[PDB]
């Protein structure tokens, strides 16, 4: 879980 | 938390089902959804990226055919020729004479997988399968030993030729399918029985040709062979006729193990006559010698015919016990039946 | 009553009630009731049972009657004297019912006896008495359970039985005492230091002295510290005078040595010589430590070293002075006559220009002391002090001491940090840092406290951060850490090395953790993170390592990329894989500038092998058509002529094995120190890592 925080958190660069 | 009301929105509320074509290094993917659109989409959500490989499943968000994740969706009709299950009730205990025939092919099913410690001390490891055969019409009489094999790890039956040469291949790919989803399933076995490939001989709707029939049998070889898997998967193959079946195949394998299926003796006869009456109440004046005598080169399932009809009969009857006079004129008719034809 | 057809409760705790009257009754009349079958309170009448058996002293039978009990033994009848009386009366006669063959069957951990002997031991460890049957007994299986919680630095002791009992009585503890922070190993790190670990440490091999080849001959030559030979020494009492000879590691690193060059080798001429047609790389950094390594110990490339290195240039003469006396020290002694000439020959006024040399015989040293080298080395740098001066060289120095003795009496810390004054907040850092921790391991608890009071006095509000650091360090893995990272700073550099050194333990067990500290943890602190990959991860590296920081590579970030390709680094190096040089591929097709690049590919080259070739094994040409294309771009660059040296530091170094360092378990000293300081990499800091 704790990558996919890191790994969903990356979507406000990403937009 | 946070994430969940933040990333559903860019993916929400509607998204098409893409499909992965090629993947460049850039985080974007060349990706298809229906018809011919191509695109880049480069996101750091929800991948996994690595185990996505072209040709799978990913979520396309309309805005635009950017992938918020990835679905993979399966199903497929192989993954549903494989079970289930059926964890059958048919022992090898429930089949008789052939302990020494079976012994080893037992021992080489569960030499590896269960009870391991004398196989991997050993240093030996003959994984590659076995091979079956029999006469006249056996070999599921060697699904009576495959019936025991069902009981215990993890199993597919594929058997027949209808079942390759059937359309116009595509050759083995079907074939392909089986060896990589069992080995998607590994550890698992796969059971082939009467390979017909070269024995059955029209092709099936518009179809060509024998030795494309010949090639696809070949290309069998060389996945079994095989460069280079060594998934396990182990391979039980059997058959009526060892004749018209390649040299090709024994030397990769089965190169160490194939079975003979021998006919029945005297006591093998009577005790599977047993075994099948053993269910059956049947009157007092039955006797299996003359059965057993009178019969010639029988298996189980003819013997098991007979108890059959005896209860056909029996009920024609209403009689929850059959009569040895009943027996051997029911019999009589499968006596004569093979007699007759 | 108790054989009444009726299953009416209870026939447990009426003894008590009617006590003495019953006495005058046996157990003559219970006997028909228990053994006839389809009778009722079968088991029940053994609760009543127990007790009378148990009163009257009888053994195994209070066994026999607790087996589907398993509850009232616990409390049973207080006062405590007939507990303890017919506690060690039933101790003392258990037992004797037990190994009666002789020579085993064994019990025979079950529910009876194992269940039965903790269960009363629980009363018996609880107040009164002690020593219960498993001083008695001889269970290993109890006597895991025999030990409650306590310091464990005193339970290197135990009765001395034969050593058939003293071998699998030390599997048994050992295996005991892995998960514990201490383990059979400890005659290494303690300290200790006392005689009694070398007098046992060469009696578990006493007296034989032929089939003693293992674990004396391998130990001694395996050794490149002089303590273990020393202490040893004095305790290995075979012959005379004359064990002197097996030791001082000179015939030692000259026989493994030369079975090295059995087992190598890396080329010299072909090499060397067409790049020696090269004249001097721009790099002025890498190529050094090649003849350091390499040669090892031949001379005429020394006076290429050497006077080349007179130019002074850069810090070039790094490397070069460490070739200087690694090769003559590579068996003994050596070169620790003219080792340190040219520390004082060189006001430095800073690290490359006379510290170079002055850190030459402190890491060469490698067990010395001897004890010239010791008082020789404080001597020399009390010499230079305000040309040293707190900064530059004062990172290097306990480099020179505390490898070779922790417990070392000389303090060199007290008159390095008078220097301390200079009040600079920043090199303080990377100086301080392993400056105070590299002088010992300690383990006095007094030590950081000295240096914290005297040190802080007050406080630096930055250097208290590494101070508390090398406390944690002090002690080794006394699971203190977990609750030393409570703290866990803005600074958050306490918790990175207080989990990285604050458990060393064979299970992992700080996957919770580290995950939760990079989930849980501030921004930026993730860069930190993976650092803690170098201890933790020396068990099984392959599938947490590259799982994790895979994804830590292709980020765009140089600092988490150069901290992830050193958090593999060499842990990950260990061995390698096809992912590995697969992986390599598009790595170095990358468009970014900067160190970081190469530094990726390159230290991710040396992750293919250490010091193992070339003849013999692994293939040359494949390392010079990579390295040959690669170096096609820039074209300078410069970088790339460091990268081409920089895959064969190890490379072409060979003549050691590592393995890890170390199998023994202990840890490499200057890697720890030296990649703590270019994680900010700026200068000549990745130079000084350069040593290596
Ligand atoms: N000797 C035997 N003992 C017990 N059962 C038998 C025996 N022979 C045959 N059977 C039963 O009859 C069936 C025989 O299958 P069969 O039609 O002979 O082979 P195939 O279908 O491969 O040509 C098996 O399913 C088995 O359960």
């Amino acid at each position: 879980a704790p990558p996919a925080l890191w790994d969903l958190a990356a979507d406000k660069q990403t937009l | 938390e946070e994430e969940r009301s933040k990333v559903d929105d860019l993916r929400g509320t509607p998204m098409s089902v893409g499909t992965l074509e090629e993947i460049i290094d850039d985080n974007h993917a060349i990706v298809s959804t229906s018809v011919g659109s191509e695109h880049y989409v480069s996101i750091l959500s929800f991948v996994d990226k690595d185990l996505l490989e072209p040709g799978c499943s990913v979520l396309l968000n309309h805005k635009v055919h950017a992938v918020i994740g990835v679905l993979m969706d399966d199903t497929d009709p192989l993954v549903t020729v494989m079970k289930v299950e059926k964890a059958p009730q048919e022992t090898y205990a429930d089949i008789g004479g052939l302990d020494n025939q079976i012994q080893e092919i037992k021992e080489s099913v569960e030499l590896p997988l269960t009870h391991p410690e004398y196989y991997e001390e050993m240093g030996i490891k003959p994984p590659k399968g076995v091979i079956l055969y029999g006469p006249p019409g056996t070999g599921k009489t060697l699904l009576a030993k495959a019936v025991a094999n069902q009981t215990s790890a993890t199993f597919l039956r594929v058997v027949g030729s209808e079942l390759i040469q059937k359309y116009l291949g595509d050759g083995p790919k079907l074939v392909r399918e089986l060896f990589r989803v069992a080995e998607e399933h590994a550890p698992s076995i796969v059971f082939i029985d009467e390979i017909d490939a070269i024995g059955t001989k029209r092709y099936d709707s518009n179809s060509g040709g024998e030795r494309e029939i010949q090639r696809t049998m070949l290309e069998l070889l060389n996945q079994l062979d095989g460069f280079d898997s060594r998934g396990d998967v182990k391979v039980i193959m059997a058959t009526n006729r060892i004749e018209t079946l390649d040299p090709a195949l024994i030397r990769p394998g089965r190169i160490d193990r194939k079975i003979e299926f021998p006919l029945p003796d005297e006591k093998t006869k009577k005790r599977i006559f047993q075994i099948h009456t053993s269910r059956m109440t049947l009157a007092d004046d039955v006797t299996l010698d003359d059965l057993i005598m009178a019969k010639d080169d029988l298996s189980g399932a003819d013997i098991k015919a007979i108890c059959t009809e005896a209860g056909l009969m029996a009920l024609r009857e209403r009689r929850m016990k059959v009569t040895n006079e009943d027996f051997k004129k029911s019999k009589e008719n499968v006596l004569y039946k093979k007699q007759e034809g | 009553m108790s054989g009444e057809v009726a299953k009416e409760w209870q026939e447990l705790d009426d003894a008590e009630k009617v006590q003495r009257e019953p006495l005058l009754t046996l157990v003559k009349e219970i006997v028909p009731y228990n053994m006839a079958h389809n009778a009722e309170h079968e088991a029940c009448d053994l609760l009543m049972e127990i007790e009378q058996v148990d009163m009257l002293e009888k053994d195994i039978d209070e066994n026999a009657y607790a087996k589907v009990c398993l509850y009232l033994t616990s409390c049973v009848n207080y006062v405590p004297e007939p507990e303890n009386s017919a506690l060690l009366r039933c101790a003392l006669g258990v037992f004797r019912k037990f190994s009666r063959f002789p020579e085993a069957l064994r019990l025979a951990l079950m529910l009876n006896d194992m269940e039965l002997v903790e269960d009363i031991f629980t009363s018996c460890k609880d107040v009164v008495v002690q020593k219960q049957m498993a001083f008695m007994l001889g269970r290993h299986g109890v006597f895991l359970e025999l030990s409650e919680d306590v310091e464990e630095y005193e339970d290197l002791t135990e009765i001395m039985s034969n050593v058939q009992l003293n071998s699998n009585f030390l599997a048994l503890a050992r295996e005991l005492d892995i998960m514990e922070p201490k383990v059979p190993d400890d005659i290494y790190k303690t300290h200790l230091e006392n005689n009694r670990f070398g007098g046992s440490g060469s009696q578990v091999d006493s007296a034989r002295m032929n089939l003693a080849s293992s674990f004396v001959n391998g130990f001694v030559n395996a050794a490149f510290g002089q303590d273990k030979l020393l202490t040893d020494d004095g305790n290995k009492w075979l012959y005379k005078n004359k064990d002197h000879g097996m030791l001082s590691a000179a015939a030692s690193l000259g026989m493994i040595l030369l079975w090295d060059v059995d087992g190598g080798l890396t080329q010299i001429d072909k090499y060397l010589y067409s790049s020696e047609d090269y004249i001097k790389s721009g790099a002025l950094l890498a190529c050094g430590i090649v003849n350091s390594g390499v040669r090892n110990e031949c001379d005429p490339a020394l006076a290429l070293l050497s006077d080349y290195v007179l130019h002074n240039s850069n810090t070039m003469r790094l490397g070069s002075i460490f070739g200087l006396g690694l090769a003559y020290a590579g068996s003994n002694r050596e070169d620790v006559l003219t080792l340190l000439l040219p520390v004082m020959g060189d006001s430095k006024s800073s690290m490359e220009v006379a510290g170079v040399t002055a850190l030459a015989c402190g890491m060469i040293a490698v067990g010395s002391c001897n004890g010239d080298v010791t008082s020789t080395i404080l001597q020399t740098i009390m010499e230079k002090s305000e040309t040293e001066l707190k900064d530059t060289y004062a990172r290097w120095l306990p480099l020179g001491l505390g490898l070779n003795h922790l417990g070392k009496g000389e303090a060199i810390e007290a008159i390095l940090a008078a220097l301390e004054v200079v009040s600079e907040p920043f090199r303080s850092f990377a100086n301080t840092l392993v400056d105070v921790c590299a002088y010992a391991g300690s383990g006095n608890v007094l030590k950081v406290q000295q240096l914290l009071h005297i040190c802080s006095e007050h406080f630096d509000s930055k250097e208290k951060e590494e101070d508390k650091d090398k406390k944690e360090k002090k002690d080794k893995d006394k699971k203190e850490a977990p609750a030393d990272m409570g703290a866990h700073q803005g600074v958050a550099v306490l918790g990175i090395a207080l989990i990285a050194m604050g458990e060393e333990i064979g299970a992992e067990m700080a996957l919770r953790t580290f995950g939760h500290l990079l989930r849980y943890g501030e921004p930026t602190l993730r860069r930190a993170v993976p650092l803690a990959l170098a201890l933790i991860s020396v068990s099984n590296p392959r599938l947490n390592i590259l799982d994790t920081l895979s994804k830590f590579s292709h980020d765009a970030d140089p600092e988490v990329s150069y901290n992830s390709i050193f958090a593999m680094g060499m842990v990950g190096s260990g061995t390698n894989n096809a992912r590995l040089a697969a992986m390599l591929r598009q790595l170095a097709q990358y468009h970014a500038k900067d160190p970081n690049n190469l530094f990726m590919v390159r230290l991710a080259q040396g992750l293919t092998h250490l010091g193992k070739g070339t003849l013999t094994l692994c293939p040359y040409h494949s390392d010079r058509q990579l390295m040959s294309q690669v170096a096609v771009a820039g074209l300078l660059t410069v970088l790339v002529s460091f990268l081409d040296v920089r895959n064969i530091i190890l490379g072409k170094s060979h003549y050691v094995l590592y393995g890890l360092v170390a199998a023994m378990q202990p840890r490499m000293l200057v890697t720890f120190d030296e990649e703590l300081r270019p994680l900010p990499v700026s200068v000549r800091v990745g130079q000084a890592v350069d040593v290596v």
